[PDB]
């Protein structure tokens, strides 16, 4: 619920690390 | 009685007229007995479903086919090539999906 | 329930004609107030069914009634100036 | 067009006939003729 | 001034009455809500299943 | 025990006559639960004939009903309990199994037994559009169950001859459903209506039809030519103008006249389906 | 209780409740929002998608 | 509001206020209608069976409850069915109006017809 | 109108179809173009006698005088037009309808209840702020530029 | 012009607005719209 | 706080138990109305001078094992009530 | 029990003749299942010979059918019951 | 007596006030014994609460109408009206009074 | 995991192609 | 799954204003 | 013009020849799909546990 919805924070902000890292 | 079939078979008794207009008989005129009729059937059958447009300039309104009404797009962003009219004709294809340069 | 044939020929009376009548006793059809309330209403229904079954008559300019003459007359192609009201009304079923 | 009347449907004049055809019918019993008295109600239905 | 989202329970009457045409009245709810024309910024007919 | 009872619970209790037969239970349609024998034999072609969908060959040994009450729980910290909030009360879950099905001696198929239960799971289709299976009663002597819907039912067949079941157990499901409204949605509106129970905006509970319309300008048309010579002046000079006509909204029954020019003069009065009533003096 | 027939009419064909629709989305927006519609079905062998 | 039996009292239907009485003409008219005498609604009537041995005879009595509960909602409804003895079954229906608190008698009854 | 298409292909055989209305048509391209000495109504019927469009527009709108469609689309630029006037568009079918965005304009009237076929409610209030939102959102707001030099 | 339609499209609304007028006629005193009521019957016939 | 394998049993009687399983059943329907909230009757399962709470029944069960012209007459009741905040009695002016 | 069984539904069911044989099930594959064994024996290359894919060398003592039907349920507030809606039949196991 | 009808059918004291308006009856007047009452239910006490749509130039507002004293007996404890209502007519604390 | 990781992505990205076709 | 797709949102959407009034 | 996602089981040849500046050819699949050269714009090879 909270633990998730943060879980979703962390997954959503490395996912657009990952997009940041993935571009020229 | 055309009332008792409709009631049985199609379930309304205000079906009669599915009935009648299916055998092309006056109600009121005297079936003999022992005389042919037929009956539609419930599961084969056009749904006689009132078609509207909840959102229309008007609230709403009746339509029949739907083709005939505001929701036919057939002409909208409409290019009077040749082209675009032969493929309406065989798939109604109103929109291009592309317009490149390229 | 009523078929039409026995309601409308027989009967001539299709709204009295199929008010309920199986519990004996304590049915419309075993007090006359049913009888009297729904004659009317039974009486113009049975006029307007004559009128109707006559009214492929009133298309026959031989057989038809004097007041459909002008109403056919524009059927038949007869405007205000080859058609006129004075004619009389043998004339116009030939016509 | 010109075309002959049927039958009559004013509302009002179906009220008032059907009072009095009732009358007729029932030979003096059903005396309630009046067009806006208690029968209003059935007669207007 | 105030936003309101309604997830409800579609009907044939909230499928016809129920377009940004129409005024919203919400009962049996708020004082707030209650007694006050919604209007309808947009509305969304799901079907998953049933 | 009979000497540990409560008599003052148990005399408060409707006496059942005996039944002079032994009784069968079985599933029918709903709406045709009230509907006896129409007809000696069961025509397939009509519908709401009162015969059972599926008659039961023995009866249940026993019939188990589950019923789940869901309340909310809101667990606000240091508090001694949770706040419980009532959400809604679920639906009856009748079960009964180990149901036998037994032809072997008989050397009779069990399998349109089979079939009739299976086919509870099929769309039947309506006028033409698939719709949800029957609705179903289980009806016991004079008992019923509920509007139900067959969930579950599980077959295990122990006796076969030539390849045909004639030996099995049947455990099945059932889960009430709410009761569909025989009152249609639209005649409950007009009774939602009539009892002035729906909200009102100033139009009638009726919109007048176009004959409706026509009779009210027939009456309009009447009481202002009988009253011509006491509506004020302004009024009857724009009665004067042959271009002037009379229309009644047909959903509020306001009648207004409409000048030469074709705009809105003077509001006349109301009409509802039966009576003109002129505005105020 | 929910009774629902959904038609859908694309291209030359139509796909009914019950045959090869699986979901289907809806959306009656006013000025900020438009209208638009998304709506699955079950392609064997992919083609309609083809 | 007129009352189910249609009699010509005074010139005019019988018009009642009370609502007793017109529940009771509800129910009068209930079990006056069987099912299929009625055109427009078929299916209203109670469900008549008369040339059958006397086994299942319960199923009747409480099919009639359910639809004496069913359209009137404004009375309470007990139905009970005996045996007699050449063919005759005997059905009582217990009812009462839930408006009042208590047994109303009617003026119209005891009038000489 | 169809604009897009999706489709597993290997295991769950699915295709998606998404669809949107005949806005988007008028969303299509950019275009630059200008307009004198035209009313509302006069504009909007012009802009969708070019796509085969409908109109339904009660009330004609002031009179545009001078403007410039500068790298818009047509619906952007109806957008603007309709927004700076108090307009609002809406689309149905084939037929747009351009009506006034006034406190009273929903003529018809349909009230629901909670304790009926409600699942959720979520009632929200915010506290208008010029640091959020979009210049618009601000323009709509009591910011504007009230000092003009003719 | 058209041809003009002589069958009612839906007669059960035909009952249903019959009896709501028969509400509306006596000034909200006829509120039964079941087939137990009186009108009910007459007006379905 | 559950109680199980509860007996009804009216066979000898020949007396039906559809009232009683009618009545436990009604307790799922919304009766009480506070404010704006529809629920059921809050309860209290009272024997002798002992009481127990403020208590709603959560979760009942009928095994029904005899009948008489299809209305039961022998059965076992299980059911759970699970105890609530009592109610303020002080409404909210005072 | 044959004196509480329902004659009424035992009466309407087909009366089975006995084979007099001791048959075994198998399984074959489907559009196979009107065929004939029209060779004497198997031919893996040619399709549609109408042989069993896998003989049972004894019977099953007892066969289970199982047939969930989908429903959902939905639960509105303050419901006496939820609201149940047809999703699908179900595949028989 | 009132007081114990209002009681035991609609579970407050001080609703006899509707019971009497139900019926016409001057309180303090005497009940003769056998006349016959008419008592309102609770639960159907609400549907005597008429909602009808006023215009305004402000808006559309959805408005109650009944008896005056079902109004007060439902808006009994202030639950109904909402709180922006009540500061409202507290904003006007400071009251202007003559002087002689 | 990263499984659901990927499954939360996809779902983001198809709630933002409904928004992307939610507004005019 | 799209039970979760939605909460997920709505959790994402939370986090979005929470960062609106996190910032200055 | 078109778009396609392809996760699948990383091999030798599909890490060796899947490359950027290689034609795709996926067969077996939908006729739109088989016969055309997919331009490879990126490709992921991830590692987990094994």
């Amino acid at each position: 619920p909270q633990a998730i919805a943060k879980q979703i924070a962390d997954i959503i902000n490395s996912q657009w690390q990952g997009t940041l890292t993935d571009y020229a | 009685s055309l009332n008792k079939l409709a009631t049985e078979y199609l379930g309304d008794s205000f079906a009669w007229q599915i009935i009648a207009d299916a055998n092309g008989i006056d109600p009121t005129k005297e079936i003999d007995i022992g005389a042919g009729l037929k009956v539609p059937d419930q599961k084969a059958l056009e749904n006689s479903i009132k078609k509207f447009i909840v959102n229309s300039p008007t609230g709403k309104q009746l339509i029949s086919d739907a083709k005939q009404s505001i929701l036919n797009l057939i002409g909208v962003g409409d290019s009077n090539t040749e082209f675009s009219k032969t493929l309406k004709d065989c798939i109604g294809k109103v929109v291009n999906f592309s317009f490149d340069n390229t | 329930s009523k078929d039409a044939f026995t309601a409308w020929n027989v009967d001539r009376r299709p709204i009295y004609s199929r008010m309920p009548k199986e519990q004996v006793g304590t049915s419309y059809h075993d007090y006359i107030a049913t009888d009297w309330l729904t004659a009317y209403w039974d009486k113009i229904f049975i006029e307007c069914y004559d009128k109707l079954e006559d009214l492929p008559r009133q298309f026959d300019p031989l057989q038809c009634d004097e007041e459909y003459l002008d109403f056919l007359a524009p059927l038949c192609g007869w405007t205000a100036p080859y058609w006129s009201g004075d004619y009389p009304p043998e004339s116009k079923r030939v016509l | 067009l010109n075309a002959p009347q049927l039958v009559v449907d004013d509302y009002e004049q179906l009220i008032i006939d059907s009072l009095v055809h009732t009358n007729v019918v029932s030979n003096g019993e059903f005396t309630d003729l009046d067009a806006s008295g208690f029968m209003r109600p059935f007669a207007g239905t | 001034e105030f936003q309101l989202q309604l997830e409800l329970h579609t009907s044939q009457s909230d499928l016809e009455n129920l377009t940004p045409d129409t005024a919203l009245y919400i009962e049996n709810t708020l004082p707030f809500i209650v007694g006050k024309s919604w209007f309808i910024e947009s509305v969304r007919h799901s079907f998953s299943e049933g | 025990s009979k000497f540990l009872k409560n008599r003052a619970v148990v005399n408060g209790l409707p006496v059942i006559k005996n039944p002079g037969k032994y009784q069968h239970c079985y599933l029918i349609e709903y709406e045709d639960s009230t509907n006896v024998k129409q007809t000696p034999t069961e025509n397939k072609n009509k519908q709401q004939q009162g015969f059972p969908v599926y008659l039961f060959m023995m009866n249940p040994e026993n019939i188990t009903y589950n019923l789940p009450i869901n309340y909310q729980e809101i667990a606000i910290p240091f508090t001694a309990k949770n706040q419980l909030n009532y959400s809604n009360g679920g639906n009856i879950v009748m079960t009964m199994s180990n149901l036998i099905l037994d032809t072997m001696d008989e050397k009779r198929s069990l399998q349109p037994l089979i079939d009739r239960l299976i086919a509870l799971r099929e769309p039947t289709v309506k006028k033409g559009l698939k719709s949800h299976p029957k609705i179903l009663a289980f009806k016991w002597g004079s008992n019923t169950f509920a509007p139900c819907v067959l969930t579950n039912i599980s077959f295990d067949v122990t006796r076969w001859i030539d390849g045909y079941p004639t030996k099995a157990r049947v455990n099945m499901s059932l889960k009430e459903i709410q009761k569909p409204s025989s009152d249609s949605k639209a005649l409950e509106e007009a009774k939602k209506k009539v009892k002035v129970e729906t909200v009102q905006n100033g139009n009638l509970k009726k919109t007048l039809s176009e004959k409706q319309l026509i009779d009210g300008v027939k009456r309009v048309t009447e009481y202002l030519k009988k009253n011509i010579s006491f509506q004020p002046r302004t009024i009857q000079n724009i009665l004067s103008d042959p271009k002037s006509v009379i229309k009644i909204d047909k959903d509020t029954g306001q009648v207004s006249l409409f000048n030469g020019n074709g705009e809105f003069a003077a509001l006349v009065g109301t009409y509802n389906g039966d009576i003109f009533s002129p505005s105020r003096q | 209780m929910q009774d629902p027939i959904i038609k859908i009419l694309i291209g030359n064909d139509t796909f009914l409740l019950g045959q090869e629709i699986i979901d289907l989305d809806f959306q009656i927006g006013e000025g900020k929002k438009q209208n638009n519609i998304n709506f699955t079905i079950f392609d064997k062998d992919g083609f309609f998608a083809d | 509001m007129y009352v189910y039996p249609p009699r010509i009292i005074n010139g005019t239907l019988y018009k009642s206020t009370d609502l007793a009485e017109y529940t009771r003409g509800k129910i009068l008219q209930t079990l006056s209608i069987v099912r299929g005498e009625l055109v427009a609604d078929p299916f209203f009537g109670v469900p008549l069976r008369l040339f059958s041995n006397i086994n299942d005879y319960q199923s009747d009595v409480s099919k009639i409850q359910i639809i004496l509960e069913e359209e009137i909602t404004e009375a309470q409804f007990i139905v009970t069915g005996d045996l007699k003895n050449n063919g005759i079954v005997s059905l009582t229906v217990y009812w009462a109006y839930l408006g009042t608190e208590n047994i109303e008698n009617f003026e119209i009854d005891t009038s000489n017809i | 109108l169809h604009t897009g298409t999706k489709h597993n292909a290997i295991i769950s055989d699915t295709t998606t179809f998404t669809g949107q209305s005949v806005n988007w048509v008028l969303n299509r391209r950019v275009k630059n173009t200008r307009y004198t000495g035209v009313t509302l109504k006069g504009l909007a019927a012009t802009i969708t006698r070019q796509y085969g469009l409908d109109l339904d527009m009660s009330e004609e709108g002031e009179m545009i005088e001078n403007i410039s469609q500068v790298s818009q689309t047509d619906w952007q630029f109806l957008e603007k037009m309709t927004a700076i006037q108090g307009f609002g568009m809406r689309t149905v079918g084939k037929v747009l309808q351009i009506y006034k965005i006034t406190v009273n304009a929903k003529k018809l009237n349909y009230t629901i209840s909670v304790v009926d076929n409600v699942k959720s409610l979520i009632v929200t209030d915010q506290a208008q702020t010029d640091a959020t939102g979009s210049s618009q959102k601000i323009e709509h707001y009591g910011g504007r530029m009230t000092t003009v030099v003719d």
